[PDB]
């Protein structure tokens, strides 16, 4: 025996880092009572197999950290000192902060007189760290007490994704999982750094490789990732939709489409109206005043019944397919070498590679994350690789897909549980003051005459029903939707949104904000402006496991505490292994963990800290009284708790669904309070409950399916990973998207040696079906309303079809694909002090603004200090030695760091000028460590636009002196 | 007995393994400073028996050679280390007859540390300035005996870390460079015949490091 785990309980964790979702064993000691002792990896669990990167390994140092918070702190307006408080002031003072904020900013209606029922003067922010029953019980607390502004992490690397695959295939989501990766025959990593920021993934994409696969890096920058990769393919910044345009005109010159897949799965048969056009970087329907389009003029020449009508010849000129082939005719090899930085001759070889994929038994995909889409058309380069993915037919199909790699351990949960202003849980839009009543909300649904397209989405009232009746069992659907908030229909979506709630702050537009989970004094882009901004708040609660530049933003750089009144309530929770819950990883694999050590000192897990203060609320308000109480009272948080604490099972169990009375629906009998079997058994009538329709099938009468840890697998699922009972994922355990698109019309697999499903006598075998019904009776794309994989895209803002506009603006003044620079649907000064394009990115052995790691003495052993990276040209032109300390300035602000002289860094050649980008880590700020440096975004800009609100962390001008 | 191959053409230099050695041993983190590497702590120590060396080559195209080299005790079949500390001490290097761990005891604190560090041909041993105790790798021989992998072995995501009986492990070795030599062609094993850490080299290994190899 090992004498350090002989006398330790083991209980199972996942990593509370990234969203590959690594298995941990926990050992702790006095048979559970007591500390953790050791944290390593999982050797049962099948992602990784007992691997851990540096974040997982050191997780132990993370848990038991003498920096970690004890108790609840405060900070008295004006005070240079933080006082120890009890749990019982700090969530009864923050309860009476909240109800008086809410009293007297609560409005009931707005200035056009319609109803919305909620407060503008408190805003939330976070968060994807908390379980998956912590984010869906806190987003439904914020609404009850009637907040609008609700943002998280989502809002920057995981919002243009949702709208370019929602678009593309019907969903947002990552379409395949890190196991499927192994399948791939050629993996392009562009906008990814999976190497060093989803580590554990590249056990997969190298034995894609020991399988004969080619692994393809495109990146401005040789990262860690492009050391293991067959091609590096170096592109400069914002070059990525003329990259993805020429292999679009490449596919399609050299006829390496999948010809069966794109013409019945793809929409290349639709014919577009006649109103549709494409002049010198403008579509047609272009508002040069409100710098919008309109869309309508983009709309399908629908038949008879109103269905689009389809040429299966593919001859038609208005077919999407040939006005496809049209608009990529420019993006030619020279072109697009040209303006990418890329050689003629490795782009023909990555395209060569890549495009060979259109094989029907070979599979390429796809991984990207945040780095290459922090811009106005984000979701256009998302959308070129949606496109490319459907002409070689890599949707749906084992080692294919678009694998949009999510960034925290739960962004994917966090977003499916609405922390974002647009969406309640389960994706059902938050609705405006114009759907004044539940049948309007329900009339906006769009429906489809065809008789071969399932359009899921038409269920919509079934779950928005099912929802009302999980917060509100005792009232009618119809009549519960008059509790929750709703935004101005007048106002821009994106003023509710991430950019502009720094931009109000900074104005005093706000008296309390939360910070759960979060470190916007670091995290947020310019900020100088924030931890400015942050003073201009009456009452501030921060919850996170230490003190940091967010909750002590007042003793900060260059501030007075003195002349500061924000009034901070710090909250300390308890760590990742110190809790029962689930998260849900990049797969949607929602997996459940579950307590190892006692909360450290008088920390608590998040649900506690909520349930508690929300507790404080209600009472206060059947106390006192005051502005508009039904939302707060009636709220069932009492299918929340069991023992006088917060349920990660019970709040599940909610979740998932369970029946209100005796039910016959799907031809099935229901007994009340059976738990929901699936999505399909919800309903409209008031009869059913779910907190979140996508949860139902995750805690069926059968149990916890998230917390199954089985391996068993038919061979076919063996073949390609695709472990059905290791957990559970959303929708229904379908764990590839579209999988449909992976058979012919009889239900034969385009690759039988690895088949994602098949029918054999009567069945669909392998994964689970993404749409029931015969083989050939139903359109592959089931969330989509003509049913089929969108090439032409007409509800994006920017147009149905990805064009090159500039996103950067200094260094460039010529498109030479349009007369159109910059996204004529989306002001920077580019002043010549500034000449260097500044970028921030990621290592792998820190996380996030480094609130975390730079508390862990391994992780800042490894990685100590703000670094900046500059090629060996930049270098003897300002005379920087590698090591050498050096200042780096922008219009925003200034900051040092120790210079790291490489070759991995290059000039970029923009319009025949050598331009020059520095590379900078956010890991860092002035809480910790000593001689740590502070957060790069001192330099970025906080200028969003009114689309995507996302501002530019990636291309934004600097200088950089030797010191 | 037992024995490592390390196909270090498979490392994304993630540094999981020089954490793990840590969090398993409950060793305290050094005082590093950035020097204009990723490489940190710069070299092993009392407190660091494995570091990951970071070294950049230049190549004709695009990019580099971006070479890793997590370092540790090799575990030699004939101990240069043990042989030295014998002459003032038998006891104070022991090689465990089943593992083949070469281990050091606590009686180094008995023999001179320096040259002990000297007689190694990799320059692994450590002295502590207080003790006088020599440390590196142990091979994490502790979990090996019950049946579990070495720290570094297990945490490696990559396949780089591998972990096994000598005769399978010289096994994947031999297949293993063959299949690499096809995209690197100039790849070696590392000492196979002296050494238990079997390091196949994507190169010529003094470019990874200059005590590579012996
Ligand atoms: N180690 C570690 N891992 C993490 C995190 C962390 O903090 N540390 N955070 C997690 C989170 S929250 C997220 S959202 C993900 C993000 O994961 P990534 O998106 O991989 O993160 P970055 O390293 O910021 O950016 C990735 C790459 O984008 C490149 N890039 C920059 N500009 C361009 C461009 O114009 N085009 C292209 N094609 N590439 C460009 C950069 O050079 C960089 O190598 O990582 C997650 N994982
Ligand atoms: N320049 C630049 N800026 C960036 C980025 C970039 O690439 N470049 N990346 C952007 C992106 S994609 C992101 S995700 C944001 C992230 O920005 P933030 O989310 O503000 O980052 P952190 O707070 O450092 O990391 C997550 C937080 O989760 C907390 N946490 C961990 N476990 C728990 C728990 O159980 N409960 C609670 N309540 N908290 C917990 C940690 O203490 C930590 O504070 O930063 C953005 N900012
Ligand atoms: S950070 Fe991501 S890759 Fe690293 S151990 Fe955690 S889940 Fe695995
Ligand atoms: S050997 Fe494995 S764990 Fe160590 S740095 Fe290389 S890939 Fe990471
Ligand atoms: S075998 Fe054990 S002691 Fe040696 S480097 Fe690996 S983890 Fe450290
Ligand atoms: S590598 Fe050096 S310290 Fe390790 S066994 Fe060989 S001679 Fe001894
Ligand atoms: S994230
Ligand atoms: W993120």
């Amino acid at each position: 025996e090992l004498q350090k785990l002989q006398w330790a309980k083991q209980t199972t964790s996942i990593c509370c880092y990234c969203a590959v979702g690594c298995g941990l064993i926990v050992h702790t000691a006095k048979d559970g009572q007591g500390r953790a002792v050791n944290v390593e990896g999982d050797p049962d669990h099948p992602i990784n197999e007992g691997s851990l990167c540096p974040k997982g390994a050191s997780i132990f140092q993370l848990g038991e950290n003498d920096q970690r918070g004890t108790q609840p702190l405060y900070r008295a307006p004006f005070s240079d000192t933080w006082k120890p408080v009890t749990w019982d002031f700090a969530l009864t003072e923050i309860a009476k902060r909240i109800k008086k904020t809410r009293d007297a900013s609560f409005t009931e209606k707005n200035a056009a007189g319609d109803l919305v029922n909620r407060t503008e003067a408190i805003a939330s922010f976070g968060s994807a760290a908390m379980d998956n029953e912590e984010c869906w019980a806190y987003g439904n607390i914020l609404r009850s007490l009637g907040l609008v502004y609700i943002e998280h992490q989502a809002r920057i690397x995981h919002s243009p994704t949702v709208p370019a695959l929602a678009e593309s295939f019907g969903r947002g989501a990552m379409t395949n999982h890190w196991n499927d990766l192994a399948n791939s025959d050629c993996i392009l990593i562009m906008g990814s750094n999976a190497a060093e920021n989803h580590p554990i993934a590249f056990k997969w994409v190298l034995r894609a490789k020991d399988k004969g696969a080619t692994l393809i890096h495109v990146d401005p920058r040789f990262t860690r990732t492009s050391a293991r990769c067959d091609v590096y393919a170096p592109i400069r910044s914002g070059a990525d939709i003329p990259f993805l345009g020429g292999l679009i005109k490449y596919i399609l010159d050299n006829k390496l489409y999948f010809t069966d897949y794109v013409r019945e799965y793809t929409n290349a048969s639709l014919i577009v109206g006649e109103k549709f056009s494409f002049k010198d970087g403008l579509f047609s329907g272009y508002d040069a005043a409100n710098k919008k389009y309109d869309k309508s003029m983009w709309a399908f020449e629908l038949d008879a019944n109103g269905v689009p009508k389809r040429d299966p010849a593919l001859k038609h000129p208005r077919c999407v397919i040939n006005l496809l082939k049209k608009h990529y005719e420019r993006y030619n090899l020279d072109k697009v070498a040209a303006i990418t930085g890329t050689s003629k001759e490795q782009l023909q070889q990555v395209y060569k590679a890549y495009a060979a994929t259109g094989k029907p038994d070979k599979a390429g995909t796809i991984m990207y994350a945040m780095g290459w889409t922090q811009h106005s058309v984000g979701v256009q380069n998302i959308r070129a690789m949606a496109m490319i993915q459907l002409l070689l037919g890599n949707i749906g199909v084992a080692g294919g897909g678009v694998n949009a790699l999510r960034g925290e351990s739960n962004v994917q949960g966090s977003t499916d549980q609405g922390l974002l202003a647009h969406i309640w849980p389960g994706y059902n839009p938050v609705p405006n003051s114009k759907a004044a009543t539940l049948e309007l909300y329900n009339a906006a649904t769009p429906q489809s005459k065809d008789p071969m397209s399932v359009n899921w989405w038409q269920n919509r009232p079934k779950y928005v029903a099912s929802y009302l009746k999980a917060l509100y069992p005792d009232e009618e659907p119809a009549a519960a939707y008059d509790y929750l908030p709703r935004i101005d229909a007048g106002r821009k979506l994106t003023d509710y949104f991430w950019l502009n709630i720094f931009e109000k702050m900074d104005k005093g537009e706000f008296k309390g904000l939360f910070a759960w989970g979060m470190n916007p004094a670091c995290g947020g882009a310019n900020a100088n402006k924030n931890r400015k901004a942050m003073g201009k708040l009456e009452w501030l609660v921060n919850v996170n496991l230490f003190e940091n530049e967010t909750s002590s933003f007042w003793k900060g750089p260059g501030m007075n505490p003195a002349e500061i009144g924000t009034e901070v309530f710090f909250l300390p929770c308890c760590v990742s292994i110190e809790k029962e819950g689930s998260v849900a990883n990049s797969g949607r694999w929602m997996q459940w963990r579950y307590r190892g050590p006692k909360p450290y000192a008088e920390t608590k897990p998040d649900g506690d800290i909520m349930l508690d203060m929300f507790k404080k609320v209600r009472e206060l308000y059947a106390k006192e009284g005051g502005a508009y109480p039904a939302p707060i009272a009636k709220l069932n948080i009492a299918d929340w708790e069991e023992h006088n604490e917060f349920s990660p099972t019970k709040v599940a169990k909610l979740m998932n669904g369970y029946f209100l009375k005796d039910t016959e629906v799907g031809g099935k009998q229901f007994k009340k309070g059976q738990q929901v079997p699936s999505f399909a058994f919800l309903t409209a009538d008031g009869s059913t409950c779910s907190g979140n329709w996508l949860h139902a099938g995750s805690f069926t009468d059968a149990g916890n399916l998230m917390a199954r840890r089985d391996k068993t697998q038919t061979p076919e699922q063996a073949r390609i990973g695709l472990f059905p009972n290791w957990s559970f994922c959303w929708p229904v355990n379908r764990r590839i998207l579209y999988n449909r698109a992976s058979v012919d019309k009889t239900g034969k697999p385009w690759n039988p040696a690895k088949a994602v499903i098949e029918w054999k006598d009567g069945k669909w075998v392998g994964d689970v079906v993404d749409g029931g019904g015969d083989p050939g009776t139903k359109h592959p794309f089931i969330m989509q309303t003509h049913g089929f994989g969108a090439l032409y895209g007409p509800g994006r803002e920017e147009g149905p079809f990805p064009e090159h506009y500039e996103p950067l603006e200094c260094p460039v003044s010529k498109n030479p694909f349009s007369k159109q620079l910059h996204n004529p649907v989306a002001k920077a000064v580019c002043d010549p002090r500034y000449p260097f394009i500044g970028t921030t990115y990621r290592v792998t052995e820190h996380w996030q603004t480094g609130l975390m790691t730079r508390r862990c003495a391994w992780l800042v052993e490894a990685e100590p200090q703000i670094f900046c990276e500059i090629s060996k040209e930049l270098a003897k032109l300002r005379g920087i030695g590698n090591g050498d300390t050096v200042k780096v300035s922008s219009l925003r602000g200034a900051l040092e760091a120790v210079a790291i002289v490489t070759e991995r860094i290059r000039p970029f050649k923009i319009e025949g000028v050598d331009v020059h980008m520095v590379g900078l880590p956010w890991h860092y700020g002035w809480m910790v460590p000593k001689n740590g440096g502070d957060t790069a975004n001192l330099l970025t800009p906080s200028a969003g636009d009114p689309n995507t609100g996302i501002p530019e962390t990636k291309a934004f001008m600097v200088d950089v002196r030797k010191v | 007995g037992k024995m490592f191959f390390v196909d270090l053409s498979r490392c994304t230099a993630c540094r999981g393994c020089q954490i793990a050695c840590k969090q398993w041993k409950n060793l305290p983190a050094e005082e590093t400073r950035n020097t204009g590497s990723h490489q940190n702590p710069p070299d092993l120590s009392y407190v660091t028996l494995k570091t990951v060396r970071f070294t950049e080559k230049s190549r004709k195209g695009p990019g580099i050679d971006w070479l890793f080299f997590p370092e540790q005790c090799r575990h030699c079949v004939e101990p240069p280390c043990k042989g030295q500390a014998d002459v003032d001490l038998e006891g104070a290097v022991v090689k465990d007859e089943t593992t083949g761990a070469v281990l050091f005891t606590e009686l180094t604190a008995k023999v001179d540390g320096e040259s002990v560090r000297s007689a190694c041909p990799y320059d692994i041993p450590r002295i502590d300035p207080v003790t006088k105790r020599l440390s590196k790798c142990d091979m994490c021989n502790d979990r090996v005996q019950n049946g579990l992998l070495p720290a570094c072995v297990k945490t490696c995501p990559t396949g780089t870390m591998n972990f096994g009986d000598e005769q399978e492990m010289l096994a994947l070795a031999e297949k293993r460079l063959a299949e690499v030599k096809k995209t690197y062609p100039g790849a070696v094993l590392g000492d196979p015949n002296d050494v238990r850490v079997v390091y196949l080299f994507t190169r010529d290994p003094k470019d990874f490091y200059e005590h590579a190899v012996a």
